[PDB]
Order: structure tokens, then sequence, then C-alpha cells
RNA sequence: UAGAGGACAGGGCCUUGACCUAUUCUCAAACUCCCAAUAGGUAAAAAGGGCGAAAUAACUCAAUUUGU
RNA sequence: GCAGAUGUCCAAAGACAAGCUCAAAGAGAACAGAAAUCUCUUGUAGACUAAAAGGGGAAAAGCUUGUUUGAUUUCUAUUU
RNA sequence: GACUCGUUCAUACUACAGUGGCCACACCAGAUCCCAUCAGAACUCUGAAGUUAAGCACUGUAAGGCUUGGCUAGUACUGAGGUGGGAGACCGCUCGGGAACACCAGGUGAUGAGUCAU
């Protein structure tokens, strides 16, 4: 019967304990460029430019940048298909995403690694190692600390 | 030192509790007592009162001199005569709690307290 | 009751450190440092003017995430070597300090010869925005004296004319920039009562300045500033409380 | 008479029958309502580039075809 | 829900309470300092990335060579 | 199903800026008392913000003042 | 030793104490002028006689709070399986995930740009 804009947002759109008050002045210095990823985290202290309830905690790509606002493309699931939605928010409600930060650091690290390896003409495997079964280990423990365990009775 | 307790402020109060005529006369008496304009109370206009400082305050307190319980725990006092005297006294450096830029609080070491207020009253 | 309850302290949220100290507004700050997100690498320089009760200081600041960067800096105390030995808190001193900051900034940028500013006192220049600093902005406040100094130095600092002494009075602005009001106070105090005059402007006399020389010492100062810009740990705490308890056994 | 007001039963499996279709993600997107005074200047940029290229092409073609 | 200790009201130094302090028994779909499991999102390189030069622009910048 | 609310109200209760800080308690002052006004101390909001309820808000989004009419014309990209 | 602009926004706050000031911060002297009020209190302006009393800085408290670690506890709860147990309420086992309050202990800051003084 009731489906207003901020319906159901009693807890999501509430500032955390001892975290009230406007955003820090440093938030306005955050650099944003076209095509970089961004998280939509609604800041309830700023009422204008507030995103819809659904997009809180969603990641998207910047498709538009205005003087105080950002347009971001967000995937939304609508029954049998996904679709891009162009959500327009103010900069307080948006934050640079770390979703690909490991990818960027990996790109730089592998750049230098394979540069030096190709310099020394070695064929190196650069992909991530998805660690699985560990090798055998010949490990010695002082018998003064091998503790025997028995299941415990009831009290 | 500079720990001397000076009269920070002296406030005369006239609570008439009604409309003009008498309120305007109460303004006039405060005017002749001190050449500055008074200020009227609530308009739920029912009272007039004025604030004085410095030498004029000291002279008016001297005129009002004509008990050892009317002292507040924060180190102030007052009495009546019809009109009301209330003097709030403090040490120097009270500005730090009133100025805009670096407003802060004085330590209770610097606060006056009732004993010192009484001693100052007996010395003056 | 107690309001300073344990629950009160548990639920208390502190202001920012600089708000608690009363230094920064934190609303004016972000309105001053916020730039359009369309503009990339647009610095938005801020002309900070802060007046202590001993001397005024001006600096050029650019906001950065790790902390503001200071690109130019001038204090009124530097006017000693430019020929003003007294009154480093005046409207005139604020003007001179702003002039110093502007000229020195332009010299550091190698832009003096292209931005000369005005001569004497009646490509686009650098743009900086005045930073208030908590002080109330009444007509005649010295922050606008410093703003006028920087505008005359050659910076473009957007401003109205409403806050100079007189709501516009260019002649009054000029006379306050040269400190004519200080000179006139000297005249009146000397004429009425010499004792108050010589107890008020004591250091002025000690500098052998003239109530007729305040002006000139500010003009030539302007020209020569244009021409050349303890810790205790748990162990000690435990031992000390042990000895304090042992003492309180006998003494009290 | 009274009927079933609502249900989402079978809706998810209907949705997955033809898969959860993804957006196509084309390389270029229309700039129609986006940053005027930037995309207009980009139009001017591209016009300058095209004219500078095309005049070289015309010169080379004319001098190689007499 | 219970008592325990203590400087305003009331009556006959006492008592009744209030109130205060630290405790105590028990609770919340429309309480929350804290906070899972499960469920959810984004990313994991070639129509691309990194690094340079040279052009173009009426945009942007203090910048006809700042930036984009 | 549960507890409620809407068919309004506002030239300011809209816009901007500045200054200020609220509820409450305690102590003190002629008439004056549990309540009138004044002074100080404490005061994270326990006030206020037109209305239901839930969010937000302290050099403010609250209070006071000043100046105003951006409660204007036109058009996009869009969210529910 | 200090200051200005910041960052983090309590390890940074609060109470009560102690210590300290070359310049420096300040309190402080004054109200002609700009400005401001009932009130030069505040604000604004002009000073430099005084002072570390306060703000400020540092430290202390079997301090409150905050923060970190431990322990609560593989406890509570929980994903998957079961022609599992039990009259049911509920409760195991298999493959997995895993708290909170409380309590105990340590700590009470760190830092970017620029500048002054020596």
């Amino acid at each position: 019967k009731s489906r207003g804009k901020r319906s159901g947002t009693r807890y999501k759109f509430s500032k955390k304990f001892r975290k009230h008050g406007e955003c820090t002045a440093n938030k306005y210095l955050e650099k944003l460029n076209y095509g970089d990823y961004v998280d939509i985290v609604c800041d309830s202290t700023q009422q204008k430019g507030m995103p819809f309830n659904y997009y809180h905690g969603k990641t998207g790509k910047i498709f538009h940048i205005t003087k105080r606002g950002v347009g971001v493309l967000v995937n939304k699931r609508v029954k049998h298909r996904i679709e891009q939605k162009k959500v327009c928010v103010r900069i307080e409600h948006v934050r640079k995403s770390r979703c690909n930060e490991d990818f960027l650091l990996r790109k730089i690290k592998n750049a230098e690694l394979i540069k030096e390896a190709k310099l020394k003409n070695e064929h190196i495997n650069i992909k991530r190692k998805t660690e699985g079964p560990k090798p055998a280990a010949m490990i010695k423990v002082p018998p003064s600390k091998i503790i025997t365990i028995e299941p415990l009775p009831f009290y | 030192v500079m720990r001397e307790i000076k009269v920070n402020k002296l406030v005369l109060n006239i609570c008439v509790g009604e409309s003009g005529d008498r309120l305007t006369r109460a303004a006039r008496v405060l005017e002749q007592l001190t050449e500055q304009k008074p200020i009227f109370g609530k308009c739920r206009k029912i009272s007039c009162f004025v604030t004085v400082r410095g030498k004029k305050a000291l002279e008016i307190l001297e005129k009002g001199l004509k008990r050892r319980k009317n002292f507040s725990d924060t180190g102030n006092f007052g009495f009546g005569i019809g009109m009301d005297f209330y003097v709030h006294l403090s040490r120097s450096g009270y500005r730090v709690t009133r100025r805009t830029r670096r407003r802060s609080k004085i330590s209770k070491t610097h606060k006056v307290t009732k004993e010192d207020a009484m001693k100052w009253f007996q010395t003056k | 009751k107690v309001v300073k309850n344990k629950a009160y302290f548990k639920r208390y949220q502190v202001k920012y450190r600089r708000r608690r100290e009363g230094k920064t507004d934190y609303r004016a700050r972000k309105a001053l440092i916020l730039q359009d997100k369309n503009k990339y690498n647009a610095q938005k320089l801020r002309f900070v003017v802060r007046k202590t009760n001993s001397q005024v200081i001006c600096q050029i600041a650019c906001a950065h995430i790790e902390g503001d960067k200071i690109l130019a800096e001038a204090k009124s105390k530097e006017l000693i070597r430019y020929g003003i030995p007294v009154g480093l808190k005046n409207y005139a001193a604020a003007y001179a300090t702003g002039l110093l900051c502007a000229r020195r900034f332009l010299k550091s940028l190698n832009l003096d010869t292209q931005f000369l500013g005005v001569e004497k006192v009646t490509r686009k220049p650098i743009k900086a925005f005045l930073d208030v600093g908590i002080t109330r902005t009444t007509t005649g406040n010295r922050v606008f004296a410093a703003l006028k100094g920087a505008c005359d130095g050659g910076l473009n600092i957007p401003h109205g004319n409403n806050r100079f002494p007189g709501s516009f009075n260019p002649e009054q602005l000029r006379k306050n920039i040269l400190g004519i009001h200080v000179a006139e106070y000297m005249k009146t105090l000397q004429e009425e009562d010499n004792d108050k005059y010589k107890t008020h402007f004591n250091d002025y006399l000690k500098n052998n300045i003239g109530a007729d020389d305040i002006e000139q010492m500010y003009l030539n100062a302007h020209e020569k500033i244009r021409q050349n810009p303890k810790k205790l740990n748990a162990k000690l705490r435990k031992k000390r409380v042990k000895e304090k308890l042992a003492l309180y056994v006998e003494k009290l | 008479a009274k009927s079933k007001n609502h249900t989402n039963h079978n809706q998810n499996r209907k949705a997955h029958k033809n898969g959860i279709k993804k957006p196509k993600k084309h390389k270029f997107m229309s700039r129609k309502g986006l940053d005027p005074n930037f995309f207009r200047n980009q139009k001017y940029c591209l016009k300058g580039i095209q004219k500078k290229k095309k005049e070289l092409k015309l010169k080379a073609k004319q001098e190689k075809n007499n």
C-alpha cells in the first residue's frame, strides 16, 4: 500500500553510531574521471542528490560528470534480464571503488616482473596461482609439547 | 598576580509583569540611573532590565550597599530594594569563554567560588 | 542527577579537532575548496588571512588530501626589515602583509614582470579566493585590507566594495591603507592629553616615528616591498600506586 | 470470489529459462544530454582534425594524379 | 522486581517518602552499543592497457601551450 | 494483517547571508510563590524543525536579524 | 622551543590536579577612527603597562570514556544432508561458517605543507 521513495530505508539511510554529521571536507577533493568505477553509498546528511534505496551499495561506471554530480551506469536485475540504469547522484553519495584496485596493482607488478624476465629471456607464468594442495613437510616438534587429547566428560 | 576578582557585570532588573505606562516609567528610572537604554522582557514586555560595566557599575553597587547567603555557588550575588541588583563577578581571562574564535572554559582553579566571593565582598 | 554519566560519555561524539579548537569553520572550508568535478587539475587557490593580536599573517593555500600545501606566506613581523617597526596589527600593516604575500607568490612563480599590480594607491591574473577565518566580516575588517593589498600586488581576488571602511569611499580606504586613522588618533591624543598619548603609543615614540611620518613610512615600505619580496608506563603506574597506597596506610 | 492475491512462485525459473540476459555494452554511447560545452568543443576538435587530415589527403591525391 | 547507602517535603533527635548513587529479577514485530550464517554486488587486459611525441579545440586553466 | 497518516498548510513556514544556541536541571535576586523576569554553571540535542511516522540537522537544517522573490522562462539525461 | 593552514576525527573526549613561556600564542590597556551593541561583554578598531592566573603545551589519576588484544567460545546462531532421535516442544550426527554482551590486560596518539625563534 505504501511504496514511497525512502520506504524501507529506516536503518540503511541512518548514520552510524557516533558517525553523524556532514561529510569531511576531504571528500570533496576526491578525483573522479570518466569510466572509472564508483560505489554508491548514500549519505543521509546530504538530502539532495540522494540515490534510490536500491542502489545503496552498488558499483557502477561513470558515464557523466557534472559540477557537483555524477552519472553512473548500474546493473539492475528486472525479472528475466539485467539492464543498465543511469543513476544521477551528488558527489557526497558516491565514492571511488576499490573493486579493481588489486587488478591495477597486479598490472603494474606484472609489468615490471615480465619486463625483467623478458630482459633475462625467461618464460615466466604470470597468472594468479590459485593455491591448492600443499607439499609434504618433514616437520619436527619437541615431544615436550605434544599434547594428548581426550573427549571430555559431562558436568 | 592577576587573580583579583573584579565586578564583571552588574544587572538591574525591574519585573513589573504588565503592559506599558508603568513599564515605561520603569524604563525611565533605569535611564536616569544609567544613561543607557534598558531592555524589555518576554512578550508571551513585562519587565525592564539593563547591564552596566566598569566604574559606573562599581558606583551603582556602592549606592546599592545601603547578607551572607545571597551568594550563589558559582560566585555571584544580588539583592533588592523597587528593583533588583545582581552582580556577576569573575577574574580576568573570562574572555576565553565568550570570544568567538578559540572559545573554551576556565579551570575551577580560576573560577571564583562562593568563599572567594564572600571574601571579596567583605574586603570591598 | 548527573549529566556527565558513564552513558553520556559512551554516547558522546566529538567534533572535529579543529572545530573543537575553534580554528576552522569546516563549512566555509569545503565551500571554498570544492571545485567542479568537470574541471580536472583546477587548483582553486585560497588566500588565507589570519590576524593574531600581535601581527597579521597571509598565505596562499591549495587544498590537498594529505593536507593543504602552502605556496606563499607573509607575516606582519617581516615589515621590520621593510621599514615599519611598529603597529604590525594595523589596517596598514594588513595591507602591507597582503602586498608582500602577493608579490612574493608572483616572484616564486616568475610572474612579477607580467603582473605589476597597481602603481601607488588610488593574460588573466592568478585567481585566489579570500579565506575568512572565523572573524566577523564587518565593513573595515583588516582581512579586506589584506585582500586589497593582494589585489594591488597583482592577484585577482574576487570581492565587493561594501566592506572597506565606509559602505564606497575610496579616499577613506586610501587613508586607512596609509594609516591616516592611526596618525589622527595620535593627533587627538597629543592635543587632548599628552600623558595618555605617550602611554598609549609608547613604542611609536621609542621608534622616533612621526604622526606626520606614518604615511610616508608606509608609502616607501610599499615601494621597497614591491622592489624586493613525562611518559609513564604500566610498570611505574603499578609501583607508584603501590607506594601511594602504602603511604595512605599511615599518613591518612 | 477470493483468489490468490500474489505469488512469485515459478517466476525465477521462468526468468532463467531464457537466461538472465545481460546488457549488450556497446563501445559508444550517445552524448545527447551529456556535458554541453564539452561535447560541443569536442565537435570543434574533431572538425579541425578532419579538415587538417583531409587537406593533406587532397594535396597528396592532386599531386599524385596531376 | 527487589532491596542496600545518602544532603528536600511531612509528622512525632526519630520516622515516612520523594530524590540521588552503586546494585538486583525479568522483557521488545513496530528497541539497539554489537553483530553472524545464508543471500547480493563490482572487478580479474587486446575494438583494451602502459608509456612518449605531434597535431585539433570556440572547452578548461593564470597559461596559444596549464589540463582534458 | 498491526500502529498510524493524506485530499492540507506556508509572502514565509520559500531564497541567501550573518550572528547566536536549544530542552532541562541546579545555585542565587524586592514584591515573586511549584511555576513571571534577571545572573552564572552544567548541558550530544534529551529542544525545535507546519502535520503521521521514520530518517537528517549544533559557528545548523534550529532561533534572531538583514536583504529578497530561483515558488521565473525554455530544453535535455534520467530515478521511483 | 612555537605558529598558520590542514589530515585522521576521542589512543585525539571529560573531570580533578601539577609543571611551563626569548620571540611566539594569549590573557591584557583603551574606545578617536571603521564597526557594534542595553551593555567596547561580544564584535570592530587602536595599542603594548602588566601576567603565566586562565586559554594553550606537557604530565599525573588502582579516573570515567575511547581504542587494541585476549577470554568469553567453537559457546549462541547458522548454510547443506539425513526413510536421523523424540508424541511433540525440541535435540544430535555428517560436510561447512561462526558471534555478541560481560570480564581481564595494554595504550591515551600519530601526521602533510609552510613559517618564526635559537
